[PDB]
């Protein structure tokens, strides 16, 4: 690769006596780093230098107009990935952006698992439909996979999804187009996501990743005095996560538990997401389900809120939904 | 990238198999290889010895090992549901508790978690047309409160051997923590020998309301409950065994009831919250009469039923 540049033969000489590879390790080092291994004065490195990184990066230039204008060509800033419910999508002004991590947190029985399942089972419709026409994977770190949930929405998806003809839901093979996996350790979800996800999304076999718990694997090993190895290991992965949602086109999702509260915007609320903020400074959209049973269970039913607590481009709001035999479904008229 | 089914040509079939794939919606190499069996066998102008070599020739560039939903949920018909000795309960939890999973229950005093540990202690033990589950049973004690001659009345009740069912059961009892934790290793070494169809623990929190003691030591404590249940869960899953565990309450002082009399929450936190997959919350109704309900759950709604605890173990309300 070093040989397609454009450049004098001596230089071409020293970089090869110097033992370089390519553009990017070129790029890797500095100033003083080339001075040394490559014994050369500091106008043919700047040269260097400015070539290598002119032959990287190209020599187009883009505008926002561009990306306003032209639909087809940036999907990222326009299409989005529906929830399979009217209320939530127009909540989310369209559903999941397609580039980045998309977190939900929540106490227990918020219905976390139920959503994921109701977005793997979306995520294969059509195009028109707000589908992306692919399978889906699912990593389990707690416990198992809902096996007859999964079931019944398969079975009950044509009364769930009534504005999709009826016709065309039965060519849709559901099952058989869902992957999952079972990882047990923080290395083992390590590996998993650095050399299994990447051949999925490879093939086109699945373009959405959900991971049923990220906290619990971390929860366990290390302590209170342990944050520099646990913080080193959750840049590692979002970076990976999110360098495979941006090559791929796919949306990721991440489940996540909360702890007790006892300056990050979280006054007035006695739960807080749980990794902290070396993971949260890895997230793009953040979601917090919550049920106020506490409070208001006397009346009959469960109390269920959905809120957006951050985003780039979605006001902080909330709505309500409930949790029934064909899926989730949000209330009509109550968002904030 | 995806591998589209113009490889089948070269790779020996005719055109009109392709051409029916691509008609069937079918239009990669991946997608069939994966298929199920059902799907590619029931479709019109196939065989099976076709449908056979298609998927023998397209397992070669696929690379397999990957579960799917359907070769997922075939397989598990596996689980075997234990009665609890109650129609009522038994018609609330759909079938009974499952196995390779984590049940706990949870509520005041004289709610009856003892009672229905003991009932299921000696219901594991029927066959399975009868609603067991053919196996013996573990029993960690951390309380003290193990009573045989319970046991021999519920054996009584279902026509079995007292001695027998004495016989298979194991015992153990639970001094700390550190103690809980590692007669663990000595559970697993025991189910490699033998086939075991239960474990139960009772209870999986009474020692840590007093190993750790004040707002100084909560860290630690949840961090030794989060890899007890983890290792909980490591054999439930290695095993195929069904595991029970109960739990305490804890008051609500902070004067937050507006309309909720006496108001009590399960101790452990987010950590237990989390772990367990089916919560049960168990009261107290007239005379004998107890109500169980369901707290938590992925795949059952929230509903209620009553049952009774009589002088053979657990069953329905009389009447
Ligand atoms: N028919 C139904 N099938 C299953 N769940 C139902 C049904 N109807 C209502 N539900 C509710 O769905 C909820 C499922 O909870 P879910 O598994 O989503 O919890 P979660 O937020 O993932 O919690 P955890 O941290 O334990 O995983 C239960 O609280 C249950 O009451
Ligand atoms: N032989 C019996 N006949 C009828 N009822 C009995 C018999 N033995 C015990 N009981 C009932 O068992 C009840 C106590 O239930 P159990 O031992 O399961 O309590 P628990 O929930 O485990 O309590 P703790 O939290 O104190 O450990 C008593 O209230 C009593 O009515
Ligand atoms: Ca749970
Ligand atoms: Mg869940
Ligand atoms: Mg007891």
């Amino acid at each position: 690769d070093l040989d397609l540049l454009d450049l004098n033969p001596r230089i071409i000489a020293a970089i090869k006596k110097a033992k370089l590879k390519s553009v990017k390790e070129v790029l890797h080092f500095s100033g003083p780093d080339l001075k040394r291994l490559t014994n050369l004065s500091s106008p043919e490195v700047w040269h260097l230098l400015r070539t290598a990184s002119l032959h990287l990066r190209g020599s187009s230039i883009l505008t926002a107009l561009q990306l306003h204008q032209q639909k087809e060509r940036f999907p990222t800033q326009h299409q989005r990935l529906s929830l399979g419910c009217p209320v939530l999508d127009a909540l989310l002004r369209g559903g999941l952006p397609l580039d980045g991590i998309t977190e939900l947190a929540g106490r227990s029985s918020a219905g976390k698992t139920q959503l994921a399942l109701q977005l793997c089972l979306a995520v294969q419709f059509p195009r028109q439909h707000g589908g992306l026409e692919a399978g889906a994977v699912y990593i389990c770190t707690e416990d198992a996979f809902p096996h007859k949930r999964l079931q019944q929405l398969m079975a009950q998806q044509p009364r769930l999804r009534t504005d999709v003809p009826g016709e065309l839901l039965q060519k849709l093979r559901f099952g058989s187009q869902i992957f999952i996996e079972h990882v047990a350790d923080v290395d083992t979800l390590l590996e998993c996501v650095n050399k299994k996800v990447p051949v999925l999304l490879s093939r086109g076999m699945a373009r959405l990743v959900v991971i049923d718990s990220v906290a619990a694997p971390f929860r366990c090993e290390f302590d209170s005095q342990a944050s520099a190895p646990r913080a080193r290991h959750l840049q590692s992965l979002g970076a990976t996560l999110r360098e495979l949602s941006s090559a791929f086109q796919s949306p990721v999702l991440c489940i996540n538990q909360v702890t007790e509260a006892m300056p990050l915007g979280f006054w007035d609320e006695r739960v807080s997401p749980a990794l902290g903020i070396t993971w949260a400074n890895q997230l793009l959209v953040r979601l917090l389900a919550d049920r106020l049973r506490e409070e208001e269970a006397a009346l009959g039913c469960p109390a269920r809120t959905l809120r957006v607590l951050s985003a780039p481009h979605l006001p902080p709001s909330s709505c309500s939904y409930t949790i029934s035999a064909e899926g989730v479904r949000g209330t009509p008229g109550t968002q904030s | 990238g995806p591998q589209p089914i113009s490889r089948l040509e070269q790779c020996g079939i005719n055109a009109n198999d392709v051409k029916k794939l691509e008609e069937a919606g079918f239009h990669t190499v991946e997608a069939v290889a994966y298929a199920p069996k059902k799907e590619l066998i029931n479709i019109k102008g196939i065989s099976e010895a076709k449908a056979d070599k298609i998927l023998a020739e397209a397992a070669k560039l696929v690379p397999m090992g990957f579960t799917t939903a359907t070769e997922f949920h075939q397989r598990r018909s596996e689980i075997i549901q234990i009665t609890t000795g109650s129609k009522e309960l038994d018609k609330l939890l759909q079938g009974g508790i499952e196995t390779g999973s984590i049940t706990e229950m949870f509520g005041e005093f004289r709610t009856g978690k003892t009672q229905i540990c003991h009932t299921l202690a000696v219901t594991c033990q029927l066959p399975i047309d009868r609603g067991g589950g053919e196996g013996k049973a573990m029993y960690i004690d951390t309380e003290g409160t193990f009573r045989p001659e319970r046991l021999l009345a519920v054996a009584e009740r279902y026509g079995l051997s007292g001695s027998d069912v004495l016989d298979n059961v194991a015992y153990a009892r639970a001094f700390n923590t550190d103690h809980q934790t590692q007669l663990l290793y000595q559970a697993s070494a025991m189910m490699v020998e033998s086939r075991y169809a239960l474990l139960i623990v009772d209870s999986a929190t009474a020692l840590y309301r007093t190993d750790y003691s004040g707002r100084g030591e909560l860290s630690a404590r949840q961090m030794h409950l989060a890899r007890f249940l983890r290792m909980l869960l490591r054999l439930a899953d290695e095993f195929g065994v069904a595991v029970v565990i109960t739990n305490q309450v804890v008051a609500q002082v902070d004067g937050a009831a507006m309309f909720a009399a006496d108001p009590k929450k399960p101790i452990g936190g987010n950590i237990i919250a989390h772990a367990s997959t089916t919560r049960l919350y168990l009261r107290k109704g007239r005379g004998e009469t107890r109500i169980c309900k369901i707290y938590d759950s992925p795949c059952l709604p929230e509903a209620e039923a009553m049952f009774a605890i009589n002088a053979d173990g657990v069953g329905d309300a009389k009447d």
